[PDB]
Formats: C-alpha cells, structure tokens, sequence
DNA sequence: AGAAGCTGCACCTTCACGGC
DNA sequence: CAGGTAGACGCGGACATCAAGCCCGCCGTGAAGGTGCAGCTTCT
C-alpha cells in the first residue's frame, strides 16, 4: 500500500578520477611512462567585459572602470609543445546487485518492489541499459570539452579479471556517435560483460584511457573547482582546477554523469539528444528540468505506479526507472 | 523552526533586565498585565502561548536525510542511533581566542622580545581551521544561532601528517656485497682478473662509506654521549666532529691516532661476518687487509 | 576476551571521495567509527560464511589530500563543494557542504574465529580482499587497483602460528608492510591527565581537548609548548540524548525492526604514531563498546599503555 | 523572452602559448632544430627616473637624483650574436558552433539566441569575420613589440591534418598592411577555410610560425608575467619575462588578443585602424574604451536588442556581435 | 457545487589585522 | 696463460671598502532559501 519513508539505493556504476597524461599520437601502445599535464596558475590582465549594474553609482566612475583594466589570476593545463595527444585514463567498478534498494521501511514496500525488478529483468535482462552505458564509454563523452576540438579519437578498456587482463576493447570514439545507439559485435560483448556485472554475479573492474588528438601546446580542461565565493576575496581567482597526486582529473561525479547520459526518452523531442538520467530530469546546460510531475513521466510516479499501484509503464520509461536505480538516490515521503 | 516567525525570538529575547524569565516568562506577575494591559484572558491565554510553544517537541522523526547509523551490540542486535547537530559554542571560544586579546598578547608577542618582560598572558594560533556554513546566502532557514555567525562552523583539524611534524613523528650496499659473495663463491682458473675484481668491490665498499662519512657530516656539528656506546667508541670520531664545535679542544683522542685502525678492524670484522660463502671461513689476515686499506684511506685525510 | 588468533592485513588502500567532514567540530581523517563499521559490514557479507569474527582494525593513512581550497586573504580554509541538480522547475539547488578527500590507507584486522586450522592460509585473506574491493570505506570508493608495474597482496599472520623468535620476526616483516604510514591510537588517559593537570581549581567545559589540539606559542618569564606526537581531537563514539525507542515506535527510520536513539557526538584524543614504536601489534585495533541502556556507544583502541 | 541570468560561451578560435627560437634569415626551411631563446636575468644601475614624490621633495633627500645608481633588477631575452631572426611558433584551433551557450537558464531566450545566430549565419555567414581573421593572421600582430623594427616578416601557415600538412600559406607579413582588410587569392582561400572551421563543417588546427629579421644579436620581446603582488621593494624584480622550458614564449591571451583586432566599426573617429572585439570595446593601454554605454553601441544594448525586442542591428554591429559570441564569457543578468 | 493538491507571494535577514 | 710486495704523501699566514634598489593603473558576476498560507485549478 504506502511507499518505503526512507528508500535509498547506492551508485552502481562507479569511476574513478580520470588523470590526463600527455603524449604523441601513435605512442599510445607505450603509454605507461607519459608524464601528466599539470595544473598552472597564471595571472592575466584583461578588461571589464561584464554589464555593469547603474545603481546607485555615477557614470563617471563606472565608464573610468571599463577604460581601466582588470587584473585576475587563474589556473590553466596545457599540453606540452611535443604531446598533440591527451590521455584520459580512469577505472570503473561495476558493483552489481542492481534493484536492491540499500535502505528501505516497509517490508511489504521492499517485497513488491524486489518481485518488481525480478521480473524487468527476467523479461528484460540489462541489454539495452548496458548498450548505452558502453556506448557513452565507447564513444568518448567523458571528454566534456576535450572532444569538441578533436581530430581522432580511441577509447581502449581493458578487463582486470584476478590482477591482470582478460579482454581488451579498441574502440573509435567519433564513428560512434553521441546522439544515436547503433548495434555492433564488440559493443554488444561489452555491454553482456556490463550486464553480468550488473546482475549481482560479479564486481568488474575496467579500465578505460581515451586518447585526444587535440594539437600540439592546446588546453585541456580538468574539471573546475567549486567554490561558493561568498567571503573575504575566497573570488579573486575566478578559476580553480582538480588536481590529484599532482596531476589535472576529472572528478568521479562528472565522469558518472557522462557515461550516465542515455536517455532518449523525454517528452520533449527525443531527437535532440540523450540527457542524464536524474529524478525530474534535468540538464544543467539548458536550466531546464523535463519529466515534470504536472505530465506522468517523472521518476517518482512511474515509481509508485510501478510498484504500487501495479501498473506498468511504457517499455521505454521502465528502462529509465531502472536508470535511475542504477543512479542511486535518497526517495521516499 | 520557520524564519518568518523568528521575529517573536526577537520579541522574546528583548534583555529587559531579564530574557530567562521572558521567553519562558513563568516567574513573572507583572509582565502579564505589561504584556496587554487591559485584560486578564488575552494576557494569559498570549503568555501560555509564549511560554508553551518555546517548551514543546511534537512527534520524534528523523526525515529520510538525517543521518542514522548501525551500531553493534556486544552479543547481537543493533541500535540505529540517530546523531543530531549539537550547539556547543566552542565557536565563541574560538573567536575570543582569535581576535579580542590574541590581539594585544599578539603585539606584546611581536614588538616585545628584546624586552625580556612582555605581557603575563599568552596565545594560541589555532592553524588549519576549516569553514563550513549551512545556510547559503540566506541561514536564517537553518536556525537562529545559524544567524549569529553567519554559517561557519569553524572546524578545527585532524589531519594526519606525512612523515614530518613539529610536536613529534617519525641500499647499494647490499648490492656489493651480494655480488662480492656471488663473486667469490665461484672460481674461474683463479688469475688477475678476479683480484682485480674483488680490489674494485672493495674498493666501491670503502669509498661508499667515505661517502656515508661525508654525507652524515651534514647532520650537525655537536653529537653528545647519546645512548648505545657498544660499537659507538671506534667509529665515533670516524665521522668527525667538523672541527667547529669543539673550540677550545674538549678532546684529547680526536687527533691520538685511536680511530683508524679500530675503524678499519670493525669494518673488516663486519664484512667477515657480512660475506662468509660456501668457502665458509674468510680469517683474520684478510681482516688485517681490509682493515689497512680503509686505514691508509683514512688517514688520507690528514 | 576479544583477543585476536590473527591479523588479516589488508594492503594500502586507495579512497577516492571519503568524507573530510569527520564531526560537528572536527574536519580531516574520516573517523574510526567508519572503520569500525567497515569490519563489521565485512564480517556480515564474508565472516559469517568462514565461521569467524573479525574485532578491531588498525589505520596508517599512506597518505593524505583533503579537497580544500584556501580564501585569498584568510588564514582558514574552505571546502571544494559537488555540484547538485536542479531541483525541479529549473534552478540551482541549494549546496550542502561535504567535505571529501582522496586517502591511501592499508588496515589490519584481528581475526578471532575457529575457521582456520591449517586449511586457509591465504585463500581467507584472497576471500577478504575479493569481496572488500566491492565496498565503500568512509564515503569513499576504494579503488580496487587496476593494472600497473606491480599488484598488492594481502597477508594472514597467526599469533600461535609461530615461537618467540617468529613471533617478533613476523611482527618485523608485518611492521614493514605499513612502515610509512602512521598508526592511528586513542589516547584517553592523555587527555585526563593534562585535564587533570589542567584543572587547578579551575573548571573545565571542553577546552580539555581545544588546548591539546591548537598551537600556544604563550610567554612563561616568545617560547612554545610542545606535545608528544600530533595529538588531534577525534570524534570517539557518541551519547544518549533520548531513551531508545521500539521498533514500531520513530517516524522515518532506517528499518521498522531495530530500536532508533538520537544521539550526541563525543570527542577524545587521539596520536599518529609510527607503527615501529607500538611494541604490541596485538595492540592498535579499534574495538566497540556499547554499555547501551547508559548511551556511550563509544569506540576505541584498549589494552595499549 | 527575457536574458537569461547566467550565459558562458566558450572560446572559439583557441589559440597556444607561442614559443621563441632564434635562427638565421636563409635558413627558415630547415628551421626545425633551431635553438630556443632564454630569458636571461641581469643586473641593471640606472638613475632615479620617476617624478619625485612629497616626501623626497625635502631639500635634503634630493641626494636621490643626485648619486643614487637605482639598482634594478630586470629580465631581457636577446638572439644570439650570430643569430639574426626570431622564429615564433604556435597552433590554432577553429572549433565552430559560435551562438551555442555551454549554459543557460532560460530555454526560451537560449531557443530564441540560437534563432538569431542561425538566421545571422543563414543570412551572412563568416565570411568578413574569417576574412578578418586571416588577415590578423596574415601580419604578424601577434608579434606585438617584434614587428615594429623588424626588416621583413614572413608567415608561414600549416593546415595541420592528421601529423603532416595538407596545405600550406606563405606570406609576406609586412606587405599585408596593420590597417585596412584588402584582397588576396591565398588570403581568401584561407579565410574560407577558416569559414570552413568556424561553421563546423570541419576540423581545423592550423600551426603558425612567423619569421622576423630583428639583428644580429639584437632584442626579443616575449610576455611580461603579471605578478599579482602589492607594495614591497628592495629584492622585487618589477620585470618577469614569461618561458616555457627554459624557452622564451608570448602569452596565449596576447595572441588571442592580438587577432581579434577586427572592429573597425565604433562611434568615435575610425580612422586609426581595427581595435579588439570586447564588450564596452576597450583599449586600456590608450586608457580610451570605446562603445561607452552612453551610445547605443555596446555589445550588451545590441545583443539585447537583437534578441528580446526583434531590433536588428546594421550589419556590421552583427558582425561584432558575432565576434563577440566566437570570443566567449560571462554575458546575463 | 463541494474536496485535494499545486503555485505564487510574503516573511525572516551583513566583518576586527602579519608561517615549528 | 700469468701480471708485487713494502712505506710514506709539510708546515705557517692572510682573504676590502664606498654608495645607492622606481614610478602608474587596475583586481568580474550570474547561481546555488525554507516555511506557511491565499487563491486557483481540477475533479467529482
């Protein structure tokens, strides 16, 4: 009858930060002894290229400012003048027991909703969700803005079965798009590997490293910091970036997010795109968040009409109710 | 509780000669006919309501985002065990140690020391402190002493160190005398090139431990009679007290002639014991050896 | 009587996103709280299958890298925050503040069961290790080391499993596995010494531990007080704020079938030392103690001075 | 309809940090190997310079302009005495996909931004921008201070396309005047390439090198490093030139600053020649910024003019519009 | 012509300076 | 298919002084809030 108070549901597919190394293109097969690009503050001088608010001031002293220059330190990563190659590497653990809720109340709510997911994946095992989780580690999407310029891209993901290989994957990261789902053999193999991974069976580890042929003494960007800056000039800089064991990353949370972005199934014009998979799905590019629950295609709803009130919804929404129990949350009333 | 009903603390903290007895005004008479001086039900029926919804709790819950954590019992079982945030104002000592007098103990500190006679009070730093504030632009959603500092919990440091701290913390040479045991277990017809080769081990050996006795010359000038003196006698002026510290000639044995020899015999006696092969015993005359050869090189030095 | 027969090392364990956030007053190593936790949720998912418990853990943080940035002008230092979602019509949500940090840490843990005689030497530890490389440590996911120059093993070292002079040489070639780390140890004692030494007619609300862990650089007739090792404040354990309740009894539990009590933090002292000054390695393990119609659910490092 | 709170573009036409070497006019072919320029830290005396202050107006501490050798301490970068050419190097990308902001709020206002950049680039596309590109590329004005004595200046400009060229500029970067934008079939043919780039049609890195007979052993100019340190004296250096590995090198943002100079359309006196795309367009060396928000000729009145109320600018206010969009930054309420 | 849930709007609300 | 044994490598004394170390301008901003009620809306 009424939903669990507390259901909380941990994150199943789990990267680890993605430290950028540097290195010549066709060098990629000794790609173990290339030194990482680090993060460098330098301070630039530019101009009052922001509106100015004419409140409470005078246009004296505001036009005296934008003819006067602005002096601002930031943090940049360059790749060297003989690297036009950037190599993203991380891991990714694939933990497995996917429908279990980790906190749940109600033993009732916990039974239904277990039986619920058993029988999604006894008609529909991870096939599709696995797909597009290796599409989105096929096609290089954790290259948030290190792909946009880029020339060639390959993504190659090794599995460490006991402490050493078991299958090694090669893929090119721009005939596999980012908007369409295609069917190939060795996508397929790795998506059955997610898959048993996912099925409570096994905890895989992979490891993924995508090489970008960017240009010789380009900018990369690692993941910016975030710093509230409500304080004692804690703005000044205006650009802080990630840094671990002294070389520029990606943070786990930004990798996540881009290998979760498969969904196509939105009711405001699937063509565009897939979008992250998030309760009352949001883009945090557009300031927009589609499934609103004015229409019946939230996570919330599909939810407790799912499992409560015994309706199932559409074959394309289940996928993106299990997306989210993939995603791991805190839910419940 | 709201923000927007805030303003009645506001009302009920007013320090009147008294805000104990104002916001929960149970010890008071003639604030009940002050707070409307008309009547007797309103006045009663607002001071119960003033007192009573300051002493008031509701239902117990912890809203599905508050924390709650197994704990083991000793036999078996669990207890959830809910943590609440607690409102310790260590904050205020926090703040009166860092800006009213760390202020002037701070100036006595640092224009005082010539001056022998400074100030009879002292003062901490607190490093390493870290800022944690609740409610974004607007705490006042949090709570009301969440508005008094405006966030900021002031968290001091636990951070465990990196083999260095100021209160307290804390083999190429093996690979030569591997390979001179390795090279002298076997035996190829026994001619110049061996010795030549077992002259250039040895010789790697001693001036490794010139370069040990050169690179602990950098440590300090003034050693003292610092405890484990059971081999520490010979080889004690072997690394030499850098002829600075001394001063006066506090020493007697430092130029006597009593180091070298014993220095050399302890360092032969040590490789005897170090590389003894399958040919088992090595012996005194090679001790006698070794032990003139790292004593012609010690005494090289003056 | 919680005496280990073992010491199951877990080798040094990389922690990606842990909680920096240690207690309403302290920041920095997670607590040990969420070590302990850690062996009794791996006691529960491969103890009960082995027929043998696992008590008390050791911590040697390899090392250290919180995620904090330092305020251009301040002498403080605030947190690298996450970014949330939107909330649901399109805005930013409101930002928590969680402090994380990437740790490197290996642990040893004291096996105490009848589930080995002669027949798991290393298969138990393999066992251990296999299913804790699927699990999370303070927050953090533990990066279950992925291919490079060389792997880590785990080891399984018996107390009985040896005479005198194997004992100390197995607590050597144990003590050189985890020999740049530094041993986390609860110091009680400490800290009701130099409150005892403290209060001299004078009373006391929580400074007992604020005065051990700043740096007083006062003038005695500028000189410095020095303190033996880094004595930090740690979270140890917590206190009863309510009578626990039944089952049925607290709206929004976690489960409907555990007794809930709200509960206070509690502070005590604690030294990092090196692992090659412990004298005991039988020593340095956090145990439980609950005492529980009392509150004082509390953890700690016994039997160590 | 309204601008949205926050909006963040992303550079387009993303240049490197331009390295120095130094070599012998003749032997710009095989100019591979040529040796880097170091920035040599020396040991100035000098004399008191400045104006006195009231404090040194004192009659008897004027003795500092009489003997007082002033002591500085500057850096300098110098070719060598056999050495007559400056060899500077660097590479370009051209990613495209001007009007498409990396955030926004406001869907309406970002659907109605992208309206505008299409039916912009539908109705005009790049052609004077990259034309003007091209030509900023053509004369070395990123050479700032080591262009003004040079005898002759030769560019040559490399269509990097996998690891080797696939076509290749050379021009004479002295004949290509600093002022007006004329014709040419080479520049035109690498002004549609750059068109090319900047509409997404393709991927363009371009490598830059750029000759210039400065002297036997005469003075090369690379960046200044501003050091964002306040008032101490007596062991500061007040001059830092910039280097990359011990080889002297120009800023990235003064090459990006330096062929941006494209707007020759601004109220006051356009005789003098094209100055930077900025909005509030600013030159703070001449201490001069022009499109003051008192004239209706801004960046911010002009974009919100041609975004909310329909009022389409002239042409060529779009052309800096639009230049302003393939600049980037922080543009919203 | 009466009941539930959603949204819009109002209401609350600023600091002390120099590395074991 | 081989290539040395022995023994020892100096003392003294000293290592400069004067005068000075710049001036100008500026230092982004956008977003990161909860609770309670009035009224509207949708449905029956």
């Amino acid at each position: 009858l009424s939903t669990a108070s507390v259901l909380a549901f941990e994150r199943k597919l789990d990267p680890s930060d993605a430290l950028m190394s540097a290195g010549a293109w066709a060098q990629r097969d000794a790609s173990q002894e290339w030194p990482a690009v680090t993060v460098r503050e330098k301070s630039v001088r530019g101009t009052i290229s922001n509106r100015l608010k004419t409140k409470d001031r005078d246009p004296a002293k505001l036009d005296a400012s934008i003819q006067s220059p602005n002096l601002q330190t930031v943090d940049v990563a360059n790749l060297p003048s003989d690297a036009d190659t950037l190599k993203v590497r991380f891991t990714l653990r694939v933990l497995g027991g996917a429908g279990t809720p980790s906190a749940c109340n109600d033993a009732a709510y916990r039974d239904k909703l277990l039986q619920t997911v058993a029988t999604y994946v006894n008609d529909q095992g991870f096939a599709e969700l696995a797909r597009r989780y290796a599409h989105n580690l096929a096609n290089a999407r954790f290259l948030w803005r290190n792909r946009v310029g880029a020339e060639a891209v390959e993504v190659r993901i090794n599995h460490i079965r006991q402490g050493e290989v078991a299958r090694a994957w090669r893929f090119d990261a721009l005939a596999i798009g980012l908007r369409d789902f295609k069917a190939d053999a060795e996508l397929d193999a790795l998506a059955e590997l997610i898959a048993s991974g996912l099925s409570g069976s096994g905890h895989v580890l992979l490891e993924v490293v995508a090489f970008a042929r960017i240009g010789d003494g380009q900018e990369v960007f690692p993941s910016q910091e975030l710093i509230l800056d409500k304080g004692d000039k804690k703005g000044q800089k205006s650009k802080t970036l990630y840094s671990v064991r002294d070389a520029a990353a990606i943070h786990s949370q930004k990798i996540g997010n881009a290998l979760r972005t498969i969904d196509t199934w939105y009711p405001d014009e699937d063509g565009l795109g897939p979008i992250a998979v998030e309760p009352y799905g949001s883009v945090t590019s557009q300031g927009k968040a589609y499934r609103q629950p004015k229409q019946k295609l939230d996570f919330y709803t599909l939810l407790d009409n799912w499992v409560l009130r015994d309706e199932a919804p559409a074959v394309e929404q289940q996928h993106y109710v299990i997306a989210n129990l993939i995603r791991g949350g805190v839910f419940g009333e | 509780g709201n923000a927007a009903a805030l303003d009645v603390f506001k009302f009920l903290s007013l320090q009147y000669q008294g805000k104990n007895l104002l916001n929960w005004l149970t010890e008071d008479s003639a604030e009940a006919l002050q707070a409307l001086s008309d009547n007797a039900e309103q006045a009663r029926e607002w001071r119960q309501a003033f007192i009573g919804i300051t002493t008031v709790k509701g239902a117990p819950a912890s809203h599905s985002l508050a924390k709650q954590l197994y704990f083991p019992l000793p036999g078996s079982g669990y207890h959830l065990l809910a943590p609440l945030f607690p409102t310790s104002l260590v904050h205020h000592v926090h703040a009166l140690l860092r800006e009213a007098r760390f202020g002037d103990a701070a100036k006595a500190a640092r224009e005082a020391r010539s001056r022998q006679e400074s100030w009879p009070h002292g003062f901490s730093e607190y490093p390493n402190l870290a800022i944690q504030k609740f409610g974004g632009t607007k705490p006042q959603n949090i709570s009301q002493l969440n508005n008094e500092r405006r966030g900021e919990n002031w968290l001091l440091p636990s951070l465990p160190p990196n083999w260095q701290r100021q209160n307290v913390n804390a083999p190429e040479v093996s690979r030569l005398t591997r390979t001179l045991q390795r090279f002298l277990a076997k035996t190829v017809h026994n001619n110049l090139a061996i010795r030549q080769r077992r002259a250039q081990l040895v010789a790697q050996i001693c001036d490794e431990a010139l370069q040990y006795a050169a690179r602990l010359r950098e440590l300090e000038p003034g050693w003292s009679a610092t405890p484990g003196c059971q081999l520490h006698d010979a080889e004690q002026l072997w690394l030499d007290p850098l002829r600075a510290q001394t001063d006066e000639t506090f020493l007697q044995r430092r130029l006597r002639g009593d180091w070298p020899a014993e220095v050399g015999n302890r360092f032969a006696n040590w490789l005897n014991r170090a590389v003894s092969s399958d040919s088992q015993i090595l012996g005194s005359p090679e001790a006698a050896q070794w032990s003139q050869e790292l004593s012609k090189e010690l005494t090289m030095f003056k | 009587v919680t005496d280990p027969e073992a010491l199951l090392l877990l080798p040094r364990l990389s922690i990606q996103n842990a909680n920096a956030i240690s207690s309403p007053l302290t920041w920095g190593f997670p607590s040990p709280g969420a070590f302990t936790g850690f062996v009794h949720a791996l006691q529960r998912r491969v103890g009960i299958s082995l027929d043998i418990e696992l008590d008390g853990v050791g911590i040697v943080c390899h090392r250290f890298e919180a995620q904090i940035s330092q305020p251009a002008g301040k002498r403080t230092k605030v947190f690298n925050l996450t970014r949330n979602p939107l909330n649901r019509d399109g805005s930013t949500a409101a930002i928590v503040e969680e402090g994380r940090a990437h740790l490197e840490v290996s642990l040893l843990l004291g096996v105490h069961g009848d589930g080995l005689d002669d027949h798991p030497a290393q298969e138990i530890a393999r066992q251990v290790q296999e299913q804790a490389g699927a699990m999370r440590l303070a927050g953090g996911s533990i990066l279950p080391w992925c291919n490079e120059r060389f792997p880590a093993p785990n080891a399984e070292l018996l107390m009985l499993g040896g005479s005198d002079e194997q004992r100390r040489k197995n607590q050597r070639r144990l003590t050189r596995r985890l020999l740049p780390g530094f041993a986390l140890v609860s110091r009680e004692a400490l800290l009701q010494q130099h409150l005892e030494t403290l209060r001299t007619t004078l009373p006391e609300a929580t400074t007992l531990d604020a005065l051990l862990d700043l740096c007083r650089i006062n003038f005695e007739p500028w000189q410095v007080r020095d303190k033996p090792g880094w004595l930090v404040p740690i979270p140890a354990g917590y206190n009863a704020l309510s009578p626990l309740y039944l089952p049925g009894e607290v709206r929004n539990a976690r489960d409907r079938e555990t007794p809930l009590r709200f509960v206070e933090n509690l502070f005590g002292l604690g030294e990092w030392l090196s692992p090659h000054r412990v004298a005991a390695l039988s020593d340095l393990l956090w145990y439980h103690h609950a005492e529980p119609d009392k509150g004082l659910y509390r953890w700690s490092t016994p039997r160590f001075v």
